[PDB]
């Protein structure tokens, strides 16, 4: 049933908050927190995401958290500003200047307990709790240092419930400093042990899709966000309204993850929009298996598919739909691997995102996503050989030896997806 | 992990108070040093102007005892 929110730093944040826009709207929740609605399938899972105050308000069950209040002034500021309960906003004045030990253990800790206090709280009045999903990046300080700060402390209070998080990985393409890279293996070594599914939304593959594809010669922060919202409304589509399968996080998670540390997702849209031509369910399904719709950079012809879920969203042939995921999996068998059989997994559900007479999302467990594990691996090298920047981390109490570890850990995984696509 | 978490912020207290600590006491050595030296120039300056009230004594009384 209920799923807690929470989102971090300024990605994070912006993120998250675009996210309970889009899915207000698709539920018939306005600004105000009032149901104007058309259709009871809107309102017949909305306590997953949205609490019930007097007066018949929906209230989002989302925490917003950071080590600096501006991008939480300007989510209160925002189009859905007024939506959220008061007391879930939780921030400090200090910052982490993209710095992951300032997030994990200096400033992030004297934070943390008060963002504790408000999950308990919304917990607490869960009628059965699914657990949690997180909304931030792993390039930066707070949302990737003291964001997997709380993904342990979370654990170690509901270690029963599961974990999922929406991590936005860096790019020196769409990049703010350096030491990204740093501060994305240190957060990826904490995932792989606390999170049970993780959307590896890249930064790299969000820009080349607006360049390449969109055609927007100068893409911004917004442009980047309007793929990820897309995605994150039908990733949780399942979760959302009505339906048969991956209906929770749990049944996700056990459909998905056939492999306890490899599970990290490698989303997808179709249409790619920024247009009034109806997309047929051929059309979608080709272009939603099409590397150019993948949200991690990664090529999914240089390795294979343990698990896949597929969402088709709007009015269409359920037979259709059946026979073209059928044809691609036929067509393509060698992508699929053979021990596991039947690992594709398909949903349809009627009502459509806004804008679209169609859709589809899909949701890729790849062995190919280990190239995204090493291209972050060879930037942290690179830096780390000479250990350059490293004084911004030591001066907040860390060794050389928790890089070394972490850097191992992730070379692990990759070695890992390694194993399973030779199989 | 908790307890690791707890030995890094202490690692960084106790650093950055080692680091003022040095610093205060490297400040206090040098200045007394610097202290101790421009007084030693000084009164060795002060002696040797001694040195010559005592020898103009000398002289006026090698005048006196010549007559
Ligand atoms: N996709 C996307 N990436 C962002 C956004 N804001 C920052 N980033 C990326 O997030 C990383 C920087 O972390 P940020 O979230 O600004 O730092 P934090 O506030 O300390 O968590 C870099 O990799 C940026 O490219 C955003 O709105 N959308
Ligand atoms: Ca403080
Ligand atoms: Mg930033």
């Amino acid at each position: 049933r209920e799923i807690v929110h929470i989102q971090a730093g300024q990605c994070g944040n912006q993120i998250g908050a675009k996210f309970w826009e889009v899915i207000s709207d698709e539920h018939g929740i306005d600004p105000t927190g009032s149901y104007h609605g058309d259709s009871d399938l809107q309102l017949e899972r909305i306590n997953v995401y949205y609490n019930e105050a007097a007066g018949n308000k929906y209230v989002p069950r989302a925490i917003l958290v950071d080590l600096e209040p501006g991008t939480m002034d300007s989510v209160r500021s925002g189009p859905f500003g007024q939506i959220f309960r008061p007391d879930n906003f939780v921030f400090g004045q200090s910052g982490a200047g993209n710095n992951w030990a300032k997030g994990h253990y200096t400033e992030g800790a004297e934070l943390v307990d008060s963002v504790l206090d408000v999950v308990r709280k919304e917990s607490e009045s869960c009628d059965c709790l699914q657990g949690f999903q997180l909304t931030h990046s792993l390039g930066g300080g707070t949302g990737s240092g003291m964001g997997t700060l709380l993904i342990s402390k979370i654990r170690e209070e509901y270690p029963d419930r599961i974990m999922n998080t929406f991590s936005v990985v860096p790019s020196p393409k769409v990049s703010d400093t350096v030491v990204e890279p740093y501060n994305a293996t240190l957060s990826v070594h904490q995932l792989v042990e606390n999170t049970d599914e993780t959307y590896c939304i890249d930064n790299e593959a969000l820009y080349d899709i607006c360049f390449r594809t969109l055609k927007l010669t100068t893409p911004t922060y917004g442009d980047l966000n309007h793929l990820v919202s897309a995605t994150m409304s039908g990733v949780t589509t399942c979760l959302r309204f009505p339906g048969q399968l991956n209906a929770d996080l749990r049944k996700l998670a056990v459909n998905m993850v056939p492999f306890p540390r490899l599970h990290f997702f490698m989303p997808g849209f179709a249409p790619l929009t920024s247009q009034y031509r109806a997309l047929t369910v051929p059309e979608l399904t080709q272009q939603m298996f099409d590397a150019k719709n993948m949200m991690a950079a990664c090529d999914p012809r240089h390795g294979r598919y343990l698990t896949v879920a597929a969402v088709f969203r709007g009015r269409m042939s359920m037979k259709e739909v059946d026979e073209q995921m059928l044809n691609v999996q036929n067509k393509n068998s060698s992508y699929f691997v053979e021990w596991i059989p039947n690992n594709v997994k398909t949903a349809v559900c009627d009502i459509p995102p806004r804008g679209l007479k169609m859709s589809a999302t899909f949701i890729g467990n790849s062995t190919a996503i280990q190239e995204l594990f090493k291209r972050i691996s060879e930037q942290f090298t690179a830096m780390f050989r000479r250990k350059a920047f490293l004084h911004w981390y030591t001066g907040e109490g860390m060794d050389e030896m928790e890089f070394t570890e972490a850097e191992s850990n992730m070379n692990d995984l990759v070695s890992e997806y390694q194993q399973y696509q030779d199989a | 992990k908790r307890e690791h978490e707890r030995e890094v912020i202490q690692k960084a207290i106790e650093e950055n108070n080692n680091f003022i600590k040095m610093a205060k006491e490297k400040l206090a050595q040098k200045m007394e040093s610097n202290k101790e030296n421009r007084e030693a120039h000084l009164a060795a300056m002060l002696e040797r102007l001694q040195e010559k009230d005592k020898h103009a004594e000398e002289v006026r009384k090698n005048k006196e005892l010549k007559e």
